[PDB]
């Protein structure tokens, strides 16, 4: 693990995952969340976002992810089927198994 | 004060929302709230002038006790205007400075906020609703009137040593009986030399509108942050200098200061999402200077094209090569600045405060607040009150300006913002429909100079200037640039005028007028000079409207109106 910058973990160590738990408000409609929950009403298998919520989070990721994006969005790949998956069971008693999505900017 | 008489407000009321301004539903909107809190039942009111004053009133004839004057009371002496006024009491927080005695004297059902440097007014009711010559208030010769009348004794009483009052000079003879006329033209109009000079030379305005509503409330410990926002929504509408002599702008740096660099409800726990406690910033009160690029703004800014004619292509020479010392690239000088690239707008502002030193237009940085709801936003302190008069906006359905009145008061909402962002899709475009004609006035060179003063008239209209106020801005766009750019100032600082055409309502020759640039203290005679040509001979004129800068004539009596109007 190389721990000093374009560390090869943080987004999904915690951040982006997370940060996607931060567009988290009232209303407790404020979401880019339950978003695929409602593809699953059909399995539609991706996601839309902004690039403008990133900007309304910090000045620091914006002008990082542009170097290297296509690694971010399998990045958000991995990030995805480990949340959902969580949420595909509250508790022990839900999963046939993973799958893939797209997202959409 | 009414830290008592607030104690006084239960019973009913009416709470009517004084004539067309920003500052009103500011400062009204909050007062909607305070009636919900002591369990108060209300009704509100649109005013456009004199007009929905009773027209309405006289629908609502009660004894209704408790009773506002905000925005209004330069218009009667408003007991002679509600005669239904037996006891039912008025309150004052109006900001129309020139007001008449009677309404504050006489002191019935009235309030006066009073604190002021001006002794100059002390016995002007006692002698001018107090005299008179070849008057009849007295006895007579005849065996009728040898009675105890209303003796005045005074220029409504008698001549002929039949008077109690009256002691300013002698009433046997200063040389004859009949001298008492002579004096009192001489008390009467001597001061009149003031008094005449007062409301009869310029008008202008007072202070805010919910300032007070704030201390007043600011004694509740209530730390409703989110008001301080609908405050400085009345504040930086006409404290803005750019707009409105203030002064107060440099000396409540203090003040708003000594409000919330002090007023902290958190000290620790503040950086969160729902409305940060807020900041005071040394920022513009440059044309809309966030949210689109900065080519927006280096044509549309007066201050730019008060000193550079960017109108022209010159301007646009002098524009880069000044944005070389910045070095900007053009591709971004030509996006959203919010959506450029991030060093740039973050470090923008920092260097231009310096680098506008030499370049003729030192003072475009003033000082503002900016504050947020959320995540999806920053909203811009100085960048509220132009989205909202896109929705004052003069649509002849006879449903629209009424209607479109109450949508301002539902826009100030966090809840209600959808809404909002379709006075930026109006606003913008006004902004640069501004030079529409402009371009085609300065090389037409449509500037009158009719004598003593500078002279425009329109005689077509725009779908957006039948809405009036624009013009009054038009009128500010263009005289800095030929009368003001290619002069001396023997031949370039004069006053102006500003017609309006309703080609849609029939003709009727609409208009405002403004100073002269660097003449703004010097406030406007116009408070009063376009009584000149009407006080000589009038032709259907009106004054309508609460404002005083205002007026409506018809189609053809105009000219020989302007003609009295020469001086």
């Amino acid at each position: 693990n190389q721990q000093d910058a374009q560390i090869n973990l943080q987004a999904v160590k915690k951040k982006y995952k997370e940060f996607i738990r931060t567009f988290n408000e009232e209303n407790f409609f404020y979401k880019y969340r339950d978003t695929l929950k409602r593809n699953y009403l059909n399995g539609r298998y991706f996601l839309e976002i902004e690039m403008e919520d990133l900007v309304g989070f910090d000045e620091t990721l914006a002008d990082k992810l542009n170097k290297q994006p296509t690694e971010h969005l399998e990045i958000f790949e991995e990030a995805a089927r480990e949340v959902a998956d969580e949420i595909t069971a509250p508790r022990p008693e839900h999963e046939e198994h993973m799958h893939d999505i797209q997202i959409l900017l | 004060l009414r830290n008592d008489f607030y104690r006084q407000l239960v019973g009913k009321r009416i709470l009517i929302v004084v004539n067309y301004d920003i500052d009103a539903i500011c400062a009204s909107r909050i007062l909607q709230a305070l009636f919900k809190y002591d369990h108060m039942l209300y009704t509100v009111v649109p005013i456009m002038g004199v007009t929905g004053l009773k027209r309405a009133y006289g629908e609502h004839q009660g004894d209704v006790k408790y009773v506002v004057l905000v925005n209004c009371g330069g218009c009667v002496d408003i007991v002679e205007l509600l005669q239904p006024s037996d006891d039912v009491t008025f309150f004052i927080c109006d900001s129309h400075r020139p007001l008449d005695v009677c309404n504050i004297y006489s002191d019935r059902q009235v309030c006066i906020l009073g604190d002021a440097s001006l002794e100059e007014n002390i016995p002007a009711f006692e002698t001018i609703f107090y005299d008179s010559e070849g008057e009849d208030e007295d006895e007579d010769e005849s065996s009728d009137t040898e009675q105890q009348h209303d003796d005045s004794g005074a220029g409504e009483s008698d001549q002929e040593d039949q008077a109690p009052r009256s002691r300013k000079l002698s009433r046997l003879e200063r040389h004859e009986q009949r001298i008492l006329k002579q004096r009192a033209r001489r008390q009467w109009e001597s001061e009149r030399d003031r008094i005449m000079f007062e409301y009869t030379q310029f008008s202008y305005y007072g202070r805010s509108a919910a300032l007070m509503v704030f201390e007043l409330a600011w004694k509740l410990s209530k730390d409703n942050m989110d008001l301080l926002w609908w405050a400085i929504v009345g504040i930086t509408e006409q404290l803005l200098l750019g707009k409105i002599e203030s002064g107060a702008y440099t000396l409540e740096l203090e003040q708003i200061q000594s409000h919330v660099s002090r007023l902290t409800n958190k000290t620790n726990d503040q950086n969160t999402m729902s409305a940060s406690k807020i900041t005071f910033e040394n920022d513009l009160h440059l044309v809309l200077y966030r949210h689109w690029p900065v080519t927006e703004s280096m044509r549309y800014s007066r201050y730019s094209s008060c000193q550079l004619k960017l109108w022209t292509l010159r301007g646009e020479k002098r524009l880069h090569e000044l944005l070389l010392e910045m070095g900007l690239p053009l591709v971004h000088a030509r996006q959203t600045y919010g959506a450029m690239d991030l060093v740039l707008r973050k470090e923008f502002f920092s260097m231009v405060e310096r680098l506008a030193e030499k370049y003729d237009i030192a003072d475009i940085v003033y000082g503002t607040f900016t504050l947020s709801y959320g995540y999806r936003s920053r909203y811009a302190a100085a960048d509220y009150v132009y989205a909202l008069l896109a929705i004052m906006e003069s649509v002849k359905k006879h449903k629209t300006p009424e209607d479109c009145f109450l949508e301002a008061s539902d826009a100030l909402s966090r809840q209600h913002k959808q809404l909002l962002s379709a006075g930026i899709d109006q606003a913008k475009l006004l902004h640069a429909a501004v030079f529409r004609q402009v371009q085609s006035s300065l090389e037409a060179r449509q500037v009158h100079s009719a004598g003593s003063f500078f002279y425009y008239v329109l005689q077509e209209e725009h779908a957006f200037f039948s809405y009036p106020y624009a013009l009054g801005l038009l009128a500010r766009f263009l005289l800095r640039g030929h009368v003001a750019t290619s002069r001396a100032r023997q031949a370039s600082d004069l006053p102006l005028i500003a017609s309006c055409p309703l080609n849609a309502s029939e003709g009727m020759c609409l208009l405002v007028g403004i100073v002269p640039v660097r003449e703004d203290s010097p406030r406007n005679f116009f408070g009063k000079a376009f009584e000149q040509a009407a006080q000589k001979s009038g032709v259907a004129l009106l004054q309508d409207f609460f404002e005083p800068a205002v007026v409506q004539l018809r189609q053809s009596d105009l000219t020989r109106f302007l003609d009295s109007l020469t001086v």
